[PDB]
């Protein structure tokens, strides 16, 4: 009787939603047609993501938004065309073209109304709605603009309902565009006061992980989407599978965010080994939990060794045992290179689930009987904000590219308040990080 | 005949109840269908203590199960012997607490309490002669720690003469599973001290320690922990259900165990426990039983009795035994350890005998001891609480629904006052 | 094929909660009445005085 | 949510199975199947290795073939 | 539950590692592919392999060693070797550029880019074990990369751990036999580094083992393979008691509890017996008395040193086979009776004996014969000052005209480090001098 609604905006959002909905469908055994797996043969878990149509097939509780029609055309032409409802794949006519102002003030407002209508039409069906998940590439104009607009609109339409934002910030040195600092800063200014929980999904760290571990020297976006989908499944398995110690979506904002202004976390997943040597090591709980805390295994390009820890939430799925988990926690605490903040004596939240991780055909990971997903709030994440701040001021010193936003309905000053909000966030982080 | 009703709440409380009812049902020889298939007279004369009789000759437990989420009861119903419980008794919320003591004690529990209060009032009024109430709950989880204490207050306001028991799972700082344990633990203890007639503490760290060292079994589990705790519950009330050389009711134990009204927190122990490999060696005798029963590591609390002085002790023996060896051994153990017994309360041990042993055993011992060694639990809990509270961490969740820091400060001060007063008698001399 | 077979004709003409009651409550024999419990016993010229006092606690109902 | 399994491998026991256990003499936490369990799962787990190995090598062939054609 | 961690650095380190690990493989019966043919063993229970290998749950056993190099030829050879399936795929760390026999390059320019990887791999290996006995390190001192990385790793491990025992099996250049032309410089620098960072050092120069294999094995064309086999046999004899049952077991902690009287003087020299070829093994008796006599001649020594020129401080003997304690004690009594060997006055008892029951194994394609008795020797004596004096003379001769120092100052290392190394080594000979004086 518990449901979560998925929102996918931006090209990256669509390309990760496709991967995650392949995985959910494979987990629940649905065929691409949306029915039971043919006539070869109902635990009632699919209700967490799917809803029964009344006769046969299942319709997912997800919505796709875009302004450029392309990706919507390919998803409507592909093998899952019959799976999704024909009128939840919202497509626009002109893209914002990396312009945050275009997607926040000019053309997205004509589509946000249809989106809210569809969101209501999906929400009224649900009865025990846990909350919303949102996916958006932040370094894109239309993605950022629509993500913002939907966040503030939902915050007033629903109020206390929880929302989780899995955003992909640009890498420190590797980037595709040249104007993404502006829209990333504006989007952060938008989401800081509107998103309950935000998670880092930078691409550089995932590229490095794929290179070192999967031994894939020519990886593409599909592998990154598969890894992110694995993270999603490890996070949301607890609601739809039996476990010894269960954690709900509501059991995150009460355990991981010490103060309301501090709600940005970074993730890690383990084990991440190529099948060519995957099981030539025992993959015990101790070694997987050490690899999880390894600084080289961060999902975002940040080094936790430069700062302290406030919160760590870990979800184990598979063949873990509470005694082994506690024994590993003791070793992690005794280790000296990892230090916690003084006002947090115990900082670990632990969840246990029995459903083992899956392998997707054509995948790269090996299907293992044990896995762990870690999400931590630590002080070290100020460095990415600092470097983006320096990049932004380097641009804004000579007021370059500012006309492209001024001429799109938004006035001159909005950059100032975004910069001030970033400064205030840094103030808060480095004030919290100091010992009493 | 001086019967008791059962109240259990939270996921932890429901899981303990699921095993305790199984143990009592097997001891009384009742199938999961509710039909008697026992062999002796003694299994049925005092069956009304725990079981109500329905049409068709079947028995139903007089327990009430509560939670703020339906999953836990919809799961226990799937367990063995899950058919016994009456569907009218189950009470559930559709939201859950999320480990927020304020949410489970002010907003959602306040509106949920009506139905469970109605059903407990009906159950209490139905039975002819009340004896008391017993509660099983965990202090680390928001729903249990809030709802159970609120219900304790409400039902104490209605039944002041009845006896009340709480089996409280106190969150240890070693095996820590959530980051908000100190807050709800302290707020639970503050309400518990005012209303609970008896409180009996169980620690998962102590359970793991005893299971690893005494049982020496490879893979422990929450099922094993519930097994131990269920045996502990059965031990205290065995003699209330069966005859014996010396009968001792819950009121009798309460009178003989608490010198002062504010000192009602106990540590318990069960004997004998032996490993599978060592079960064939040891000989079950009264000296072996008492030496294992007063062992420090056998205790189901992480507190070490030898760091403090016993205010008083009570032992319940099960099986056919002669009182001579019991009295002689208790005198000998009191004489040989004069340092650990406070001196102004001479003969500070109570003994009771029941002649019906647990099925499969001849002699068993359940021990309840009021000692000043428990102060270290509260000292470490308060230390963690003040360390996490000075910086006002994790606070707006509690303050966002009508709670203020004045209540937090009052609870901390009350807990510290309790600790200071409880250690005051440690150094008292005559 | 779990609830797809429902139709209006079958729905309304189906008693669900007031069909025959569950067993173990059927247990009264219809003809057996009062004046008939005892007045229809049989009666007999010489009674039987054998009375048994079992050493078991009497069940309470 | 639910807790239908006491531990992940073994389910709950039948009511007939729990004949005694009122006294704490049997716990079922002594397992008595630990070495057999490990030895059994590790073999099939190797099998998952070798199966993934065939998939890896097959896609490797399929990724040389097209460039061989392109030359 | 007792484990050791092995470090190989340098080409000589890798080549010694190959031999020692194939010897351990054959000793414990594990197969080169890593999958055990399975058996119920013959000594010290079935946990024996745990001392050197680690269980993956079932199947291949990962050796507890780490290989380091900057020139990828030897690492690639190992990776394509017969043990390609044995070693962990990514614990064989290889760089791109060699140090080219220059200590400065390997200690100040390109050492940091690989020391962090070595430390991380050490972390992952150390977290596996529970009762870590100690570390063993193998390196060539006359090579630039080996010397520099060994010095850096020792310095970093001394602060990463401290109290855990570290042993170092170093191979000095021979008095007249050498390959390079600048090896005295980096040898002096390496000893100046490792004097303060190594608990026990073992001298393993090459000319002496050449003489041994010439005189005993009757081989007129040996190669480094034979030398590595002898070194591996020495290591196995040293570490056998840790995993095989014996009358008097000796742990790794009972070496720095019987062999190093003072922390400064921790350089020891090791001998072995019997060392005989099969064809002439048909003659002798192979008795404990004669093998322990053979262990004492300077001609049998694997270090080019003469103990007759100085006093002995300490002696450690490791017997293996069917030795008898009474026979061992009788041998010690005869040795003490003998006059040509003199102990220092302040050490009335100077022997630490250990007994192990497992006889040594013979590798196919080897040169040694199958013998039922063997003894290993680790002695600390005053005669070791002569090698230090000789390297002092050579380094002085080469540095008199400041030759080759332009490079050493060119990679950032300062000019003066040679002087302090000279002072430290000079203090070392002086210390070894007043150690041996009689009261
Ligand atoms: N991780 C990940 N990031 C992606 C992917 N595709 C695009 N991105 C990110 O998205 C950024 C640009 O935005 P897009 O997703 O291409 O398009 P958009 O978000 O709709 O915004 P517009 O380009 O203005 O239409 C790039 O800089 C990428 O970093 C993807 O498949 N995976
Ligand atoms: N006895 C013996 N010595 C070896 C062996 N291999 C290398 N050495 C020693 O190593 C010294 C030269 O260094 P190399 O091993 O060739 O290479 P390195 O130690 O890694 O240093 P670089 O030359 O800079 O790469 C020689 O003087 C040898 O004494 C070996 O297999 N046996
Ligand atoms: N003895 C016992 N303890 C448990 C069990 N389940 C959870 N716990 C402990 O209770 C704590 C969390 O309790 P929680 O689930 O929040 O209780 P709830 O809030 O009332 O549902 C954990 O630290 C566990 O150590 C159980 O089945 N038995
Ligand atoms: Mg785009
Ligand atoms: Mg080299």
């Amino acid at each position: 009787m518990r449901e979560v609604i998925s929102i996918h905006v931006g090209q990256g959002g669509i390309q990760v939603g496709n991967a995650c909905w392949e995985l959910f469908c494979l987990e629940h055994g649905i065929q691409p047609d949306g029915q039971m797996p043919s006539d070869k043969t109902g635990d009632d878990a699919f209700n967490t993501f799917f809803s029964e149509t009344g006769a046969g097939k299942h319709v997912p509780r997800a919505v796709f938004l875009d302004l450029e029609p392309t990706v919507i055309d390919e998803v409507r032409t592909g093998t899952y065309r019959q799976l999704f409802h024909p009128e939840q794949l919202i497509s626009g006519k002109e893209d914002a073209a990396n312009n945050f102002a275009r997607g926040h003030y000019t053309i997205g407002k004509e589509i946000v109304d249809l989106c809210l209508d569809r969101i209501r039409k999906l929400a009224d069906n649900c009865t025990g709605l846990q909350g919303f998940l949102v996916f958006n590439s932040v370094g894109g104009g239309t993605g950022s603009g629509l993500g913002s607009l939907l966040l503030e609109r939902l915050s007033v339409d629903y109020g206390k309902k929880s929302k989780l934002g899995f955003t992909i910030y640009p890498s420190p040195q590797v980037s595709t565009a040249v104007v993404e600092p502006y829209n990333s800063i504006l989007s952060t200014h938008s989401l800081l006061e509107h998103t309950d929980v935000a998670v880092m999904l930078d691409n550089e760290a995932i590229y490095d992980i794929c290179r070192r571990n999967l031994d894939i020297e020519r990886p593409t976006y599909t592998n990154l989407n598969r890894l992110i989908a694995q993270v999603i499944s490890s996070l949301t398995a607890s609601l739809r599978f039996d476990g010894a110690l269960n954690v709900d979506i509501t059991e995150f904002q009460t355990n991981l965010v010490p103060y309301p202004r501090i709600h940005f976390m970074l993730s890690s997943y383990a084990p991440i080994i190529s099948a060519e040597k995957a099981y030539h090591e025992q993959l015990s709980v101790a070694e997987i939990t050490n690899s999880a805390f390894e600084p080289a295994n961060m999902m975002a390009k940040c080094d936790p060794r430069h700062g302290k820890y406030m919160a760590c939430s870990m979800m184990y799925r598979g063949d873990v045992v509470p005694k082994d988990v506690n024994a590993s926690i003791a070793t992690i605490k005794t280790k000296r290179t990892i230090q916690f903040v003084d006002w947090c004596p115990t900082g670990f939240k632990v969840g246990i689930n029995y459903q083992p991780p899956t392998v997707v055909p054509g995948g790269d990971l090996a299907k293992v009987m044990r896995a762990v997903c870690m999400i931590s709030n630590s002080t070290a994440i100020a460095e990415v904000f600092s470097r983006l701040d320096h990049k932004f001021d380097l641009m804004y010193a000579k007021r370059a590219f500012v006309h492209w936003y001024v001429g799109e309905g938004m006035e001159e000053g909005e950059f100032s308040e975004a910069r001030e909000d970033l400064a205030a966030l840094e103030k808060d982080y480095e004030e919290v990080g100091i010992e009493t | 005949m001086r019967e008791i009703v059962h109240i259990q709440g939270g996921q932890c409380g429901n899981q303990i109840g699921a095993k305790f009812w199984e143990v009592i049902s097997d001891e009384h020889g009742i199938d999961p269908t509710g039909t008697y298939h026992g062999d002796s007279d003694l299994q049925l004369e005092r069956i009304n203590v725990y079981y109500n009789e329905a049409t068709g000759g079947r028995y139903v437990p007089r327990a009430i199960l509560m939670d703020l989420e339906p999953g836990t009861m919809d799961s226990v119903r799937a367990g063995p012997f899950g058919q016994l419980f009456r569907p009218d008794n189950f009470v559930f919320g559709q939201t859950g607490a999320g480990n927020n003591w304020a949410k489970g004690h002010y907003t959602e529990g306040a509106e949920l309490i009506d139905s469970v209060l109605d059903v407990v009032r009906k159950e209490a009024e139905g039975c002819d002669c009340l004896q008391g109430f017993q509660i099983t709950h965990s202090l680390g989880g928001g729903t249990g720690s809030g709802m159970g204490t609120l219900l304790i207050s409400k039902v104490r306001e209605e039944y002041p003469d009845r006896i009340m028991e709480t089996f409280s799972v106190v969150p240890s700082p070693k095996v820590s599973d959530t980051v908000v344990e100190p807050y709800n633990a302290t707020l639970s203890v503050h309400q518990l001290v005012e209303n609970a007639d008896e409180c009996m503490v169980i620690d998962n760290e102590a359970l793991y320690d005893i299971c690893f060292r005494t049982l020496k079994l490879t893979t422990p589990t929450y099922g094993d922990l519930n097994h131990l705790v269920s045996a502990a519950m059965s031990g205290v009330t065995c003699c209330l259900r069966f005859p014996g050389q010396l009968n001792s009711d819950l009121r009798k134990l309460a009178v003989n165990l608490i010198p002062f009204p504010r000192l009602h927190f106990f540590m318990i122990g069960f004997a004998p426990l032996t490993s599978r490999g060592s079960q064939q060696y040891r000989a079950l005798t009264v000296p072996e039983l008492t030496q294992q029963m007063f062992d420090a590591k056998n205790m189901m609390c992480a507190a070490d009795p030898r760091h403090g002085r016993y205010l008083t002790a009570s032992a319940l023996f099960r099986g056919r035994m002669s009182t001579k060896e019991v009295d002689e051994q208790m005198l000998n153990v009191q004489n040989k350890n004069s340092s650990y017994f406070v001196e102004w309360i001479p003969n500070n041990i109570k003994s009771s005998i029941c002649d019906i042993p647990p099925k499969g055993l001849k002699m068993a011992v359940t021990f309840v001891g009021n000692s000043t060694a428990i102060q270290e639990m509260f000292k470490r809990v308060a230390e963690q609480f003040t360390a996490m509270f000075r910086r006002k961490a994790f606070l707006h969740w509690y303050t966002g629904e009508g709670m203020d820091e004045m209540e937090f400060t009052e609870a901390e001060s009350n807990m510290n006052d309790l600790v200071s007063e409880y250690q005051q008698y440690q150094d008292a001399t005559a | 094929s779990k609830k797809t077979i429902l139709s209006g004709f079958m729905k309304n003409n189906s008693i669900v909660g007031f069909k025959e009651c569950l067993d173990s409550q059927l247990q009264l024999k219809d003809s057996k009445s009062e004046y008939n419990d005892k007045f229809q016993s049989k009666n007999r010229i010489h009674r039987d005085t054998s009375i048994f006092h079992i050493r078991n606690k009497s069940q309470i109902i | 949510m639910k807790r239908v399994k006491e531990s992940y491998f073994r389910e709950h026991s039948d009511w007939s199975d729990i004949n005694g256990c009122s006294g704490a003499k049997e716990f079922e936490g002594e397992d008595l199947a630990y070495d057999a369990r490990i030895k059994y799962q590790k073999e099939t787990q190797k099998q998952w290795i070798e199966q993934q190995i065939r998939e890896k090598k097959m896609r490797e062939e399929a990724e040389r073939n097209e460039e061989r054609a392109y030359a």
